[PDB]
RNA sequence: UUUUAGUGGGCCAUUUUUGGUAAGCAGAACUGGCGAUGCGGGAUGAACCGAACGUAGAGUUAAGGUGCCGGAAUACACGCU
RNA sequence: AUGCCCUGACGAGUAGGCAGGCGUGGAGGUCAGUGACGAAGCCUAGACCGUAAGGUCGGGUCGAACGGCCUCUAGUGCAGA
């Protein structure tokens, strides 16, 4: 009477049961960033009517990239390296931005990359190099079920469900993205650009604010 | 490369085995190792970790102390759980009933504890009639009355008795000792 | 030689503060200091008694004696590779109160003040500070404000 | 033992993310915006071309 | 011969190894210093106290 | 024949023979690391030999194993020869040096009845 | 920078108590993109107006395109750039279909005769000469004259093979 | 928390400095390095740029390059000489 | 079950520390071990195993002893002085 027939079913069932609830989720947030950004094009459409000037809502997501490599630091850049995880070259991770953050941001402004990034490159990124820290031991994604056992505490239940909490900066963004291991990409597959990478973007290098470019860079190194 | 924050392959620091070549205290390793796995109570990961200890880390546990402990309030009849040698002690005249769990009992503890009624066990035993460390007090010796202890930390104002061969008048009681001998201390 | 009496490189600090010398006001010695209260350093130049070393100068401890005339402070000072505790014996025209510790405690009832109009409803009021924020969307009117500006400037001597 | 990615891999794209199969049958990534014809104001244009 | 009298050069990465360290603080330190007519009667307040306690509950 | 085990991979084939031994008979080819303040070889300078180090160790799979797949056994006589009855996949037997040829002789009909494969059927044998 | 681009960058100085509604800057900016755009803008206001970008906000960033890109057309560019040993006040002239066009030929124009970088120039005005004879250079008046026509002597081909079998020739 | 090895000749670079006409000189400050360290680049080189190293495979790069020696455009473009 | 398996990260290094191993003379125990039908030694751009220290085998030469494992012990490992 092991119930084998019957133990499987019923977690058939509660699988099924969660894959509804998945996808009503996504569909919802699909919605949701549909008219996200209908409603900005409209909204400057609509200044540009009436002869004002809309501004958009300033960025709360930078996507980071430590572009320098290990040797030579002062020990304060060093410091807010390894405080915002980036210990090697071409790692990345999702801030988000505060003042508090900001100045750190200009700390480390010589030896990373930075920029704004679109809900295109956080999909690429979480599907394709995302793992999670799990008794810590970074663990790949490749499921919802694994995902839901160390966030479901803050109702984050799939992989889209941590795509939303990083992309819209939510309550437990810190827990979702604490819980992402820092990405480790590759070199970018075209090039830099930019014959020489240290100098600031501005001055036609790497480093520093790139604000929306930085997905073109994160989509050529993923 | 890559920028560690930490020492890399560090060891825990901490003995996941005894040390000793002791067959009978590899199986009692044996039986709380898969106790502390397959039980999920804490007594037996307590009871492992102290079983792997070195001998100044597992000092004696005197009777009397074990009879103080049993003077706690709800504590009567709680089998007494010592990872290590129990000791006899002259000092105590009244001994109370009751079951002591013991690596080791001297001869005078033994005859103490079975002459005043009471049971004298093994860690194995005690895995048996407790395998959830249920109704247990576990009780260590002091660790810190040690002789060596006592020349730890020598230096300026510390009082931490110097290490010393002979002592008496004419050995360290001078200058660097008092006021009138050049400086006290 | 060389010299590291108790007062070098003291030319400046322990100097008094223009149009500001002569004798102490005294809101200075009417002021009540407490066992645990938070102070701040500062050597007046014109009392030399209680009067702390310079390395102390700028430094913020909590008094943990009350004397006659004087507080005892403890000083967190970094010697080599760790923190010593350091006992200071001041007197009280050397310390003044840390405005922090007003600020943190005005903090305290403001949080313990949210939380009683939460307690009698509105749970989960959201009583931490937060760190500045990105700017919202703004709607910016031409209302008066035609953006009307000219180049950059060339270049004249005007010596 | 072996980590595949999805957008490759339909089937762990359907594995993770069950709206996947939708977005597609919709097709929901070349989608029409409505048209509409709002014309900016001629003190924006005015600005614009103003040297 | 002439050599190198003096630098603190290297010093602040020889103390970052082990990363200095805080004190360490406790609750009751220590009365060091503290004024001893202060102790004489906190000695007699707490023997007061003790015997209070000691009737409240018995 | 021997179990499926995968194509053995070495590594390292060549022997990791000591720096100058080419060049002194006084030093043997037997592996020493070199101490020196200033060799090329101890600081890895490109164009010098290798150093043995442990990312040179065998797959563990097939570690120990010989191109025919098995484990060699060092067998003096039939009593050890018949410690490997139920091993005939995993372990081929080498007969020692020092046996003589009559005892060469028991030992190699002891393993053809036993189908026990021997590395050296072919010492001592009057061919 | 082979294709600069001109953006209108209108900036604010963020709103205080005493100031709602603030002037509201504006600047034509030649640069490679937006980001260049807003840092060229505030360099600039930084040089003009007491604010900076901590204290200012950006509030449009428009790429203006060129109103007749296939008109061929006289430019006067009055620029300011730095030497090894002073700062010069320069007009030049450059004929072109389109003002980033004119502009990315005075870069390369300031760089070749003066060894001027990016980070030495400010370009003060570009204007379209609406008249001829308003033409002040004549590098560039020589390319008005009526019925013009020219020849291009000593055509050089290019070749893609290493080995050629013939001894060409420079005919046009 | 205990115990113990080696060390207690240093040197170079950016920046701030003292003495000196100055020095690959002498002496300090902060950090990074060499010492103690190979690798790619600077022809060459203790320290410079890049990057720090288990053994391999594939891909992409950094710094530096792409007439030929030499892997890679006797590329494209605006001029100057 | 200092076994087997799963998961993750990591790997530069003088002076130095610690660990796990390899080898030599002799000792206790064992393999009722090897051997004049050939022990040991030695030679061998012959073979096999080990990351390596090393270990094993084949052929030649040789003529009396010598190995494996478990422990014990030291006058125990050489390119230099
Ligand atoms: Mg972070
Ligand atoms: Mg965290
Ligand atoms: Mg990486
Ligand atoms: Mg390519
Ligand atoms: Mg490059
Ligand atoms: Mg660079
Ligand atoms: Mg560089
Ligand atoms: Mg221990
Ligand atoms: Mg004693
Ligand atoms: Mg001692
Ligand atoms: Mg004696
Ligand atoms: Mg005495
Ligand atoms: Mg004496
Ligand atoms: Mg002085
Ligand atoms: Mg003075
Ligand atoms: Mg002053
Ligand atoms: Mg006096
Ligand atoms: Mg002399
Ligand atoms: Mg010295
Ligand atoms: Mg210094
Ligand atoms: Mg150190
Ligand atoms: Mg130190
Ligand atoms: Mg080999
Ligand atoms: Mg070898
Ligand atoms: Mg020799
Ligand atoms: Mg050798
Ligand atoms: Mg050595
Ligand atoms: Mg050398
Ligand atoms: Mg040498
Ligand atoms: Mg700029
Ligand atoms: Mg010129
Ligand atoms: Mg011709
Ligand atoms: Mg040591
Ligand atoms: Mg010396
Ligand atoms: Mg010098
Ligand atoms: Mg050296
Ligand atoms: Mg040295
Ligand atoms: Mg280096
Ligand atoms: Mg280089
Ligand atoms: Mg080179
Ligand atoms: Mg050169
Ligand atoms: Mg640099
Ligand atoms: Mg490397
Ligand atoms: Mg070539
Ligand atoms: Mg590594
Ligand atoms: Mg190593
Ligand atoms: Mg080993
Ligand atoms: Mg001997
Ligand atoms: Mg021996
Ligand atoms: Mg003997
Ligand atoms: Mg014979
Ligand atoms: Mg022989
Ligand atoms: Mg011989
Ligand atoms: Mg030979
Ligand atoms: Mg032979
Ligand atoms: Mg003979
Ligand atoms: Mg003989
Ligand atoms: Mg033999
Ligand atoms: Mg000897
Ligand atoms: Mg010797
Ligand atoms: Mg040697
Ligand atoms: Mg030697
Ligand atoms: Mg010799």
């Amino acid at each position: 009477a092991e119930q084998v027939a019957a133990e499987r079913a019923a977690r058939k069932a509660a699988n099924k049961e969660k894959r509804a609830i998945i996808l009503e989720r996504n569909a919802a947030y699909q919605k949701e960033y549909e008219t996200a950004e209908r409603n900005i094009i409209q909204a400057k459409r609509d200044a540009k009517a009436a002869g004002s000037y809309y501004v958009e809502a300033q960025h709360k997501l930078v996507f980071v990239v430590r572009i320098k490599g290990i040797n030579k630091i002062p020990p304060k850049p060093r410091k807010v390296l390894q405080l915002l995880r980036l210990t090697r070259i071409n790692s990345g991770t999702f801030v988000k931005v505060t003042k508090a953050t900001l100045e750190l941001l200009k700390l480390i402004e010589p030896y990373v990359a930075y920029g704004y990034p679109s809900y295109s490159t956080i999909r690429q990124l979480v599907y394709k190099r995302g793992f999670g820290k799990i008794n810590k031991q970074r663990v790949p994604l490749s499921d919802n079920a694994i995902i839901e056992a160390n966030l479901g505490k803050y109702g984050i239940l799939s992989i889209d469900d941590l795509i939303h909490e990083i992309i819209t900066v939510g309550p437990h963004f810190k827990q979702a993205n604490n819980f992402l291991w820092p990405f480790k990409l590759s070199n970018p597959s075209g090039g830099w650009g930019v014959p020489r990478k240290f100098k600031h973007f501005i001055q036609g290098g790497s480093f520093g604010n790139r604000e929306e470019f930085i997905n073109k860079l994160v989509k050529s190194m993923n | 490369g890559i920028d560690h924050t930490s020492k890399q392959h560090k060891r825990s620091g901490h003995r996941t085995a005894p040390k000793s070549d002791n067959v009978y205290l590899k199986l009692l390793v044996k039986l709380y190792t898969f106790l502390a796995r397959r039980t999920d109570a804490p007594f037996n990961k307590v009871v492992l970790k102290a079983l792997f200890l070195s001998k100044i880390n597992r000092p004696p546990v005197s009777v009397s102390r074990i009879a103080r402990a049993l003077k706690q309030e709800g504590a009567a009849n709680k089998t007494v759980v010592v990872v290590g040698t129990v000791t006899d002690d002259a000092r105590i005249f009244e001994f109370p009933k009751t079951t002591v769990a013991a690596l080791r009992f001297t001869a005078g503890a033994r005859a103490k504890i079975v002459k005043a009624g009471g049971e004298c066990i093994t860690l194995d035993q005690l895995a048996v009639r407790a395998p959830k460390g249920q109704n247990t007090l576990i009780l260590r010796g002091p660790r810190n009355s040690r002789e060596a202890v006592r020349h730890f930390g020598m230096g300026p104002h510390k009082g931490k008795a110097p290490r010393i061969l002979s002592t008496g008048r004419k050995f360290e009681r001078a200058r660097g000792r008092r006021r009138s001998k050049g400086f006290k201390v | 030689g060389k010299s590291h009496g108790y007062r070098s490189r003291t030319r400046y600090m322990f100097q008094r503060d223009f149009r500001k010398h002569g004798a102490v006001h005294l809101s200075t010695y009417l002021k009540v200091y407490k066992v645990g209260d938070i102070v701040d350093i500062k050597a007046n130049g014109s009392i030399q008694k209680g009067m702390p070393h310079k390395f102390y100068q700028g430094k913020t401890g909590v008094v943990y004696n009350v004397t006659k005339s004087s507080v005892g402070v403890i000083i967190n000072k970094m010697v080599g590779n760790r923190y010593l505790e350091k006992r200071l014996n001041l007197r009280v025209e050397h310390i003044k109160h840390s405005k922090c510790r007003q600020e943190f405690l005005e903090r305290v009832k403001a949080n313990a003040a949210k939380r009683a109009e939460a307690k009698a409803q509105g749970v989960a009021v959201q009583l931490k500070r937060q760190p500045a924020q990105p700017r919202e969307s703004r709607i910016v009117s031409t209302e008066g404000n035609v953006p009307q500006t000219l180049a950059p400037v060339p270049y004249e001597t005007f010596i | 033992v072996l980590k595949k990615n999805p957008l490759k891999n339909k089937q762990v794209l359907l594995r993770l993310n069950p709206y996947a199969k939708v977005f597609a049958a919709e097709k929901l990534g070349s989608k029409k915006a409505e048209k509409t014809g709002t014309k900016p104001a001629a003190v924006f244009t005015e600005t614009l071309k103003h040297d | 011969a002439k050599s190198k009298n003096h630098t603190a050069h290297n010093q602040t990465r020889k103390a970052h190894r082990n990363g200095i360290k805080k004190p360490k603080t406790y609750k009751y330190p220590s009365l060091k210093g503290v004024d001893p007519k202060f102790r004489r009667n906190h000695k007699h307040a707490l023997h007061g106290t003790a015997k209070a306690l000691a009737a409240a509950k018995k | 024949a021997s179990l499926p085990h995968p194509k053995i991979v070495k590594k390292h084939t060549k022997k990791f023979k000591r720096h100058h031994s080419d060049r002194y008979h006084r030093v043997a080819e037997n592996w020493r690391k070199q101490k020196g303040i200033d060799s090329v070889v101890r600081r890895r300078f490109r164009g010098n030999i290798s150093q043995p180090k442990i990312g040179y160790g065998s797959n563990k799979k097939t570690k120990f194993l010989s191109p025919s797949g098995h484990k060699t056994f060092l067998v003096a006589n039939v009593k050890d020869l018949e410690t490997l009855t139920m091993h005939t996949k995993t372990y081929a037997a080498e007969i020692a040096h020092n046996i003589s040829a009559k005892n060469r002789v028991v030992i190699l009909a002891r393993a053809k009845a036993l189908g026990i494969k021997v590395t050296n059927p072919k010492g001592r044998l009057a061919l | 920078m082979a294709h600069f681009k001109e953006y209108q960058v209108i900036g604010r100085r963020l709103p205080t108590e005493s100031v709602p509604e603030p002037k509201l800057f504006r600047m034509r900016i030649f640069a490679s993109n937006e980001v260049i755009a807003k840092s060229r803008y505030w360099y600039f206001l930084q040089k003009l107006h007491k604010v900076k970008k901590a204290s200012g906000e950006i509030v449009s960033i428009n790429q203006i395109n060129e109103a007749h890109p296939t008109k061929v057309k006289n430019f006067g560019v009055w620029v300011r750039y730095d030497s090894r040993s002073g700062t010069h006040n320069m007009y030049k002239e450059i004929r072109d279909v389109s003002r980033v066009a004119a502009v990315e030929t005075l870069y390369q124009d300031m760089a070749a005769r003066h060894r001027a970088r990016f980070r030495s120039i400010h370009i003060l005005k570009v204007a379209e000469i609406e008249k001829t004879a308003d033409v002040k250079r004549q590098y560039v008046k020589q390319f008005l004259t009526k019925d013009l026509k020219f020849p291009l002597p000593h055509r050089v081909q290019k070749s893609t093979k290493t080995f050629s079998y013939k001894r060409p020739s420079t005919f046009y």
